[PDB]
Formats: C-alpha cells, sequence, structure tokens
RNA sequence: UGCGAAAGCAGUUGAAGACAAGUCUUGUCGUUCGUUAAAAUGGCCUCG
C-alpha cells in the first residue's frame, strides 16, 4: 500500500519492519521498498533545503551629467 | 625586622583581614572582564591555544550576547583565523553547533566583502565541502542507529 | 526556450492562470531558470506572481516528484531574496507562512526515513551474504 | 507649584528643586527662608547636540540639589550627568553611565557626587579632579543613593533586583563609607 | 596626558588633571583666562573653565568638557576673540582645520575645512591632445 | 560498527541485554544525528551565498 | 563655475527670478542655471571637448577611541 | 601608630596604625571597645580615589 | 495577544488633543480614549 502526517504513517511502517524481523522479509519486495524510500529521502532533503531558505572605488569612471 | 615571625601567640586579640589574590587570569578572561569583545575573540585563535579553551571563549561571548559585536570591525585579514578554526571545528561534535552559529553570523554580516575578496571565497568553498561531509556522517549515523534499534 | 520565456513573459503581464503550466514546461533548464530570473524579472509584481503561483503549488503537494517547481523556488529565493522580502503584500506573507508550514513537516519526516533506510540496507546486505 | 514632573530635596532638607511643564523649566526654592528662589527653562541647560539627538538625551531621569544651592545635578536617560552652576547656569558634563542614570546624590560638602543606575555599580564622582571611585557587582540596580551622617559615615542605597519581572524586589543596603562593606542589608 | 596649573610666585602646583590618554601637544587660553583648551595625540580637545565667580575667588579650575572632532593627532591649536569674532582653530595630522567657538565650545557648532582648497591650481587640462 | 551489525546480526539478536552493554555506542550515535538538522541549516545558508558570488 | 566642493553653470543671457564661525564684517576689508555638489572634493574641473567635462577628484595610523555598539 | 580623639565629640576615640603597605588600619576604641568588648572594631583604609600613583605606602 | 508542546494553531493594531520642524506638508508625546493585543567617545574599584 505504501509503495503505491505521512511520517506518523512511516514511523508506523518502521515499527512494522522491526516487528516483521530480518528473517521474514522477502528480497523482491525489499527492493521495491528500498527504491521507494530512496525517492522519499531525496524529496525530504530537497524540502529541508527549501525550508531553511525561507527562514533565511574605481580610479576612473565615465558618467553622463544631468542638466 | 626581628619580629616578622611572631604570629601573636601571646596576645589578647588576633585580627586577620588579608585576602589572597585570585589565581592568575588568562588573556581572554581579562578581555572579557574588561568588556573587550573583539580582542577576546582574537585571543581564541592564537597559536598553541587549547581547543577546549578556545571553545569556552566562543561560548562565553555567545552567552554574553556578543557575537555580532565581536565581528564588526573585521576584514578578510582578521577573519581567516576564525574561519580556519571553524574549518576544523565543524568536524568535532561538541563544537559543531557553536561553529554553525558563528559561521551563520559572519555570512550575514560580510556577504558584500566576500564578493570582492577572493581568499574569503575559497575558505567558504572548502567549508561547504566539509560541512557537506559532516552531513553524510550524520546521515550515516542515523542509519546505524536505525539498524541498532532493529536488533534490539 | 526563448518562446516559452516570451509566452511566460506575456502571461505575467496578462495575469493569465496558465503561468503555472508554463513554469512546469519540460524545456526549462537549470541555467535558463537563472537567466530568466536575472534578466526578465525586473518588476516586483512579476516576482510576486511567480512566487505566489509556485508557493501555492508546492503547498498543495510538497511531495511531487517533479523537481522543476522546487528548482524555480530555490533560485527565486537565492537570487531575489532582497526583493522578495521587500514585498509588503499581506497575502504574500500569508502564503510564505503556508509554504513554510508544509516544508517544516518534511524536515521532521527525514530522520525517520534515514532510520528505515538503514534497516533495509542491513536486510539487503544480510540476504546477499546468505546467498554467498 | 503646578504640573510637577520631577522633584528633589537637598540633604539638609532646606532646598527644593523641581521641574514643571510651565518644554520644561527647573526651579529651586528655599523652604524655610526666601533666600533661594530661582527658575530657568530646561532648554538653556540642554546642549544643542542634545536638541539634535533623540528624546532619551532630553529626558531627565534624576535630579539632585546641593545643600548650598550652588550646584544642581541633572541625570538623563542617555546616561549623561550635567552639573549646573546656579549662579550663572554654567554646564559641566560627566559621562560614564551607558544606560539611564537612576539615582544622584550630593555629599554634604558638595565635593562628591554619588551616582547609580542600571550597571549595578555605585560611582563616587570626585568633583575636584573629576575622578571616580567604583563599587561594582551590587545585588540590584541602584534606585536611590544617599550619604548619611554628620561626616558621611554611611551610604544608604536602595537596590531593585530587576531580574524578577513578576514583582518589584527592593533591598535596602547601608554601607560603611570607610571600607565600602555592607554594614546592614 | 596631564594638565597641571602652577602658581608663578611660589613656583608650586595648584591643580593637576589626568585628562588625556596620550601626549598633550598644545595648549591655549582665551583673552580673559576664563578657559584653557588642551589637545593632543588622543584626538580630543578638553575644556578647563574658571568662569564661575566662586571658581575665580577660590582660584580653582574645572574639567568641564571634551570633544572628539579630529581623526588623528592635534598638533596645533589657537584662539582669537574680538567684538565680532570668537574662534578656536585646531589642526594636525588629519591635514584639515577645525573651527569651534571659545565661549560656546561645548554647545556651539563647528566647521571642518576641506583638506584642499584649490585657490592656486595644481592641475591643468589641454583640450588639444 | 556497520559491518559488525550486518555480519553478526543473528548473534547479536540472541543476547540477553544490548542497551546496557551498547549504551556507549547508542549514545555516541545519538549525538551525531542531532547535528543533522543544524548542519542542513548551515549548508543552506552557505549554498545560498556560494551561489551568489559564483554567478556574479 | 566650480569650487572645492561644487560645480555650477550660469547663462548670462537670462535674468534670475527676483521673487557664526567667521567675522561679522561690521568692519571693512581694508582700513539656464545648473548647480551640483555631487562631485567633491575637486582638484580641477575643465572641458576636454564641447561635450566632455573632466572632473578631477581626490581619492596614517590613529589613536584608537572605540565606538561602543550594542 | 597614634591615638586620635575628635575635637568636638570627646567620646569618639580611635587608633590609626600604618606600615610599609598600601593600606591603613583604624581601631574604634570608643564606648566600651577598649576593655569590655570581646572583639575589636577594625577598619582598613585602602582606597585613594584616583591618586594611587602618588601614594606608594601609608607608613608615614 | 489567546490556546498549546518545546512544534505550532488563530488573530491584532485604530480615533483624537497638544507641540517642534520645514512651508500648506511632516514628525514627536513626563497626554487622552478605545482593542485579548540604536547611536551625548559613553564598560564594572582598592586590599602586593
Amino acid at each position: 500500500f505504501i509503495t503505491s502526517q505521512s511520517t506518523q504513517l512511516f514511523q508506523l511502517l518502521s515499527l512494522v519492519l522491526d516487528s516483521i524481523g530480518l528473517f521474514s522479509l522477502e528480497g523482491a519486495l525489499l527492493e521495491n521498498l528500498t527504491l521507494y524510500i530512496d525517492k522519499q529521502v531525496e524529496i525530504a532533503e530537497r524540502n529541508t533545503e527549501l525550508w531553511n531558505l525561507i527562514d533565511t572605488l574605481p580610479t576612473y569612471t565615465m558618467e553622463y551629467l544631468d542638466i | 625586622m626581628r619580629g616578622s615571625e611572631y604570629q601573636g601567640d601571646q596576645e589578647h586579640i588576633i585580627h586577620n583581614d588579608k585576602v589572597r589574590s585570585q589565581r592568575r587570569m588568562r588573556a581572554f578572561e581579562r578581555n572579557i572582564n574588561q568588556f573587550k569583545w573583539s580582542e577576546a575573540l582574537d585571543n581564541a585563535f592564537v597559536p598553541g591555544m587549547a581547543k577546549e579553551l578556545t571553545l569556552t571563549v566562543l561560548q562565553e561571548l555567545r552567552k554574553r550576547g556578543k557575537v555580532r559585536v565581536a565581528l564588526y570591525g573585521r576584514d578578510e585579514s582578521t577573519l581567516e583565523p576564525l574561519l580556519n578554526w571553524c574549518l576544523k571545528g565543524i568536524e568535532d561534535v561538541r563544537s559543531a553547533s557553536i561553529v554553525a552559529d558563528w559561521v551563520a553570523v559572519v555570512l550575514e554580516l560580510y556577504g558584500n566583502t566576500l564578493e570582492s575578496s577572493p581568499v574569503l571565497q575559497e575558505l567558504m568553498i572548502d567549508l561547504k565541502t566539509k560541512v557537506r561531509h559532516e552531513i553524510h556522517k550524520s546521515k550515516e549515523a542515523q542509519r546505524i542507529e536505525g539498524m541498532l534499534q532493529l536488533l534490539t | 526556450q526563448v518562446e516559452i520565456a516570451n509566452i511566460l513573459s506575456s502571461h505575467l503581464e496578462a495575469n493569465s492562470t496558465e503561468i503555472l503550466d508554463d513554469l512546469m514546461s519540460g524545456s526549462w533548464t537549470e541555467p535558463e531558470i537563472k537567466k530568466f530570473i536575472l534578466t526578465k524579472i525586473n518588476t516586483v509584481d512579476h516576482l510576486s506572481k511567480i512566487f505566489l503561483t509556485i508557493s501555492k503549488s508546492i503547498t498543495q503537494n510538497p511531495w511531487n516528484e517533479e523537481n522543476l517547481l522546487p528548482l524555480w523556488l530555490k533560485w527565486l529565493l537565492t537570487l531575489k531574496s532582497g526583493e522578495l522580502n521587500s514585498i509588503k503584500d499581506k497575502h504574500t506573507k500569508k502564503n510564505c507562512k503556508h509554504l513554510k508550514s508544509a516544508l517544516r513537516s518534511s524536515e521532521e519526516i527525514l530522520p525517520v526515513l534515514l532510520g528505515i533506510q538503514g534497516r533495509l540496507e542491513m536486510l539487503r546486505r544480510q540476504a546477499k551474504l546468505r546467498e554467498d | 507649584w503646578h504640573n510637577v514632573i520631577l522633584s528633589n530635596i537637598s540633604s539638609n532638607g532646606k532646598l527644593l528643586a523641581h521641574m514643571c511643564k510651565d518644554h520644561k523649566s527647573i526651579s529651586v526654592v528655599s523652604l524655610f527662608d526666601d533666600s533661594v528662589n530661582l527658575s530657568f527653562p530646561l532648554g538653556s541647560i540642554l546642549s544643542s547636540q542634545t536638541q539634535s539627538l533623540s528624546y532619551n538625551t532630553r529626558y531627565v531621569s534624576s535630579m539632585a540639589i546641593d545643600n548650598m544651592g550652588q550646584q544642581l545635578a541633572v541625570g538623563f536617560a542617555s546616561g549623561v550627568i550635567s552639573i549646573v552652576s546656579l549662579a550663572d547656569l554654567q554646564i559641566r558634563l560627566l559621562k560614564w553611565h551607558i544606560d539611564s542614570v537612576l539615582s544622584l546624590s550630593f555629599s554634604h560638602d558638595g565635593s562628591y557626587l554619588l551616582s547609580g543606575g542600571w550597571e549595578k555599580v555605585m560611582s563616587l564622582w570626585q568633583l575636584e579632579t573629576n575622578s571616580q571611585q567604583f563599587l561594582p557587582r551590587l545585588n540590584g540596580i541602584i534606585i536611590d543613593c544617599q550619604v548619611l551622617g554628620p561626616q558621611g559615615n554611611y551610604y544608604s542605597l536602595i537596590l531593585q533586583m530587576t531580574e524578577n519581572n513578576s514583582n518589584s524586589d527592593y533591598q535596602f543596603l547601608l554601607l560603611n563609607a570607610s571600607d565600602l562593606t555592607s554594614k546592614l542589608s | 596626558g596631564s594638565i597641571k596649573f602652577w602658581d608663578f610666585q611660589f613656583a608650586t602646583l595648584n591643580q593637576s588633571f589626568k585628562a588625556h590618554d596620550a601626549d598633550v601637544l598644545c595648549l591655549t587660553t582665551d583673552t580673559d583666562n576664563n578657559y584653557v583648551f588642551s589637545a593632543g595625540v588622543d584626538r580630543k580637545i578638553f575644556q578647563f573653565s574658571q568662569n564661575t565667580n566662586k571658581s575665580q575667588k577660590n582660584n580653582r579650575w574645572v574639567n568641564s568638557s571634551n570633544r572628539l572632532l579630529h581623526g588623528n593627532d592635534i598638533r596645533a591649536i589657537c584662539a582669537y576673540q574680538s567684538k565680532g569674532a570668537d574662534f578656536l582653530v585646531s589642526g594636525g595630522v588629519e591635514k584639515t582645520l577645525v573651527i569651534n567657538s571659545l565661549t560656546s565650545f561645548s554647545n556651539g557648532n563647528y566647521r571642518k575645512m576641506p583638506t584642499v582648497e584649490p585657490y592656486s591650481k595644481n592641475v591643468l587640462v589641454n583640450k588639444e591632445q | 560498527v556497520k559491518w559488525c551489525l550486518i555480519i553478526h546480526g543473528g548473534y547479536l539478536v540472541s543476547i540477553p541485554n544490548l542497551m546496557s552493554t551498547l549504551s556507549s555506542l547508542h549514545s555516541t550515535l545519538k549525538r551525531r544525528s542531532d547535528l543533522l538538522p543544524r548542519l542542513l541549516a548551515l549548508d543552506a545558508r552557505l549554498d545560498c551565498t556560494i551561489n551568489k558570488f559564483k554567478t556574479l | 563655475f566650480w569650487g572645492a566642493t561644487w560645480i555650477s553653470r550660469i547663462d548670462f543671457d537670462v535674468d534670475f527670478p527676483i521673487n557664526g564661525l567667521t567675522i561679522t564684517d561690521e568692519s571693512n576689508f581694508m582700513n539656464h542655471f545648473f548647480f551640483t555638489d555631487k562631485y567633491k572634493p575637486l582638484l580641477f574641473v575643465d572641458l576636454i571637448s564641447s561635450n566632455e567635462l573632466a572632473i578631477i577628484e581626490r581619492n596614517q595610523k590613529a589613536f584608537i577611541q572605540p565606538k561602543l555598539v550594542f | 601608630c597614634t591615638f586620635y580623639t575628635s575635637l568636638s565629640n570627646q567620646n569618639q576615640q580611635n587608633i590609626f596604625t600604618a606600615g610599609r603597605r598600601r593600606y591603613m588600619h583604624s581601631w574604634d576604641l570608643s564606648l566600651e571597645n577598649l576593655t569590655h568588648s570581646q572583639t575589636a572594631k577594625i577598619e582598613k583604609f585602602s582606597r585613594l580615589y584616583g591618586h594611587e600613583s602618588t601614594q606608594r605606602s601609608f607608613e608615614n
């Protein structure tokens, strides 16, 4: 469902993976989850950069005189 | 001077009001006590200066509210000693948070002078590469932290 | 590129709703975004309209995979921060608050993702060692 | 007197100095006799640069009158003290305080001026040589200063402890003039 | 940095003021000896006033005021008064004159003369070539 | 540390206690992560000013 | 016309609309319009050609008296 | 060292003592301090109010 | 300014009166009604 506030869902996902354990997880699905999160991490890093940004004489010169 | 060692053992009243002198202060402590904010910062970055003691003077000035005040009357010549230490202190965990504060202020105060100073630019370039390196370490440490939680 | 800049330039004058579609056009490149901002955004009003459009879009869906709209926002802030804060429009300040609120969440979301990402890597590496 | 803004009485209790809006004017009056009766606008006392600068420079926060009535000290929100010679309205500037000066008091002979403010430091200005002696690190900001005794044996200070915003916390400190040690707090 | 006043008949010190932070290079006084003006390396001009009648009777000077008008050392200072003039002219390493008023030194206005006034020209321009 | 966990993950699971014996490790890893929110804040301000003169 | 700190031009065919620190001068010495103060201080001013005007301008350790800043 | 009695207030009694030091001691002998008191009321004078340069010792 | 957790979520600034400056236009307030609502060169003792 996930691969198809959000961190309160993701933190719930992180709890699940710990509940599932290392044995039960399957490689083929693990690749989809690995690819999906890497997309999410890239986005979160992008938004964090945006969030901080919002928080953040010559010796000779020629000029024209105005008469 | 044959009575200099009497100590008054036979007398009715013995009055002692002498006070020992305070232990010798360093240069940076004397500057802070005398409200020399800019000079206290200079004493921080001097050759053969203990890194922990350099961190105290930077923390004292922040606590006193004197971080911009210590950085006004400065140019590229006298800014490099601070940026050199920041280049090394960003790596340390204890000084990482302090370096972020000081580096944030100097950029906000010396944006224009940086454009006209080529040396100040490369100091920031290598600073940006190192701070980027620190980000990877901290991101890495989170992953091992997630790993460690899974085991337990 | 030049035509899309001209279409975008005309629409900004015309107050067209199609400004958002122009900003998403796939012809935009990272250097070209700089050139348009530096050379064509000479009026505060044009700067306000672009920021209002981009900010509204990102606020609705900060998790869009399309990196282009964020790239516009990044360089608009980087190059025109002085003029952007100079804008006194009350709605512009309100839109800034809404945008900051959406992005502020994502920063809180990141540490959880790195923790999950670390566990999966161990799960992937452990399977590889078992295979070998 | 009408529209009194600020008022002070000499150490002897025989002279009254006050400021009114009749911008302002300072007047000094003898209380039991008619010997002293003078008045003059504050504008003459104020400096021209002070008229150019902000209102903190023109805002008097403290005032002291000598026993003889020859000298009058005016303290400003800028931290500058001005002693005025009443005979001819000649001005003399004493500038140490960085913030508002809160308390001024003359010595009985008039040769020393106690000053205090936000620094938590009591300054005795020696008026002969314009020098000054300090008593720093007091418990609070100095609200009031006095020299108490026929010979100036004691200094009675009022301290404020402005750290506590929820209340005004006054502490009364009686110091021994000889060694500046707290005789009674 | 000290200004001292000596009795001439007895050749004895009357008063001593530790006023300046560095050398006092020049002194001057008004026509009636009501004011004494000192200046020097620390870029300040100090006023010493004996204008009060009580001060004159007791023969006591008062360190009345000082002003920081110069960007560098004050090497020369002079005073002039007349029915129509009241000047305190100073200059030094800054290469420019500063003009004050003796009677109104503390409150009066002052003028900083330009460093170069080209009454006699040291440059010329040739239209041809 | 990363490789010890990956290779000996199975062994480490079957241990009566981990926090008390790996308290120094767990604490040490916490401090580095705490720098991450502020390091990004510094990086964003650096990246902004680095871009400004480099294009100028 | 030019001085140490100002430059001006006057047309002599047009009449103008009628509408402290120096000697008061009570005693005797003996016995169409352009004005700018943008250029100062001036060493010399003159024309190179009919439409070219040359303005020549002026481009030590001191005892330290600090300025308090809060 | 010396005794001192106030010329007006005969009841004011005091002893001043000094040596090759940058301070001076005063001992208030008035009332019953000389004999009956269990302790001595001693004050130290050590402040010259800007004239420390002209004064090196209180001995004389 | 209100609630709240520290994160934040909602909202707020007006009517006069007097004076100073320019020369009719602006500022200020040791003054009122209502609304939950920077900068006078000026740095901290002695007791060795």
